[PDB]
Formats: structure tokens, C-alpha cells, sequence
């Protein structure tokens, strides 16, 4: 499974598929996704 | 409680709980 991170706090929240929506040492609940890594390719116009 | 509008997106409706004193009898 993948990292998740919460929209307040931001710590690596790093949960389990099927589970429950929050976060650890906080409160909460929801979460956006950090970004790939990721090389991307963008033209300058 | 709500905290919106961090709600709205958990498609949450944005209300109250209404609280009405009934009377049946025992004084309260
Ligand atoms: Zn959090």
C-alpha cells in the first residue's frame, strides 16, 4: 500500500488499504497524495 | 462538530440538530 498526507497537519500518515480515513498524532479526516517524482516533461510556452 | 468548508467535499450537509422539550407527566 501507498502513503497518504492530511490536509492540516501533513505528516506521513501512511496507511493501510481498507481501513479507516484519518490521520496519527492529530485529527481529522481526510487527505490528499504526495506527488510522483517525477521528471516531467514541460514546455516553456 | 461541522468545520466547513473542510466539509462540503465529504459531501456533507451543512445542518443542525433541532431540540424540541416534549411534554407527556414528570415535572421535567
Ligand atoms: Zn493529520
Amino acid at each position: 500500500t501507498m502513503i497518504y498526507l492530511c490536509a492540516d497537519c501533513g505528516a506521513r500518515n501512511t496507511i493501510q488499504a481498507k481501513e479507516v480515513i484519518r490521520c496519527r498524532e492529530c485529527g481529522h479526516r481526510v487527505m490528499y497524495k504526495m506527488r510522483t517524482k517525477r521528471m516531467v516533461q514541460f514546455e516553456a510556452r | 462538530t461541522m468545520f466547513p468548508q473542510e466539509a462540503r467535499l465529504r459531501n456533507l450537509t451543512y445542518s443542525s440538530p433541532l431540540y424540541v422539550d416534549m411534554r407527556k407527566e414528570d415535572e421535567e
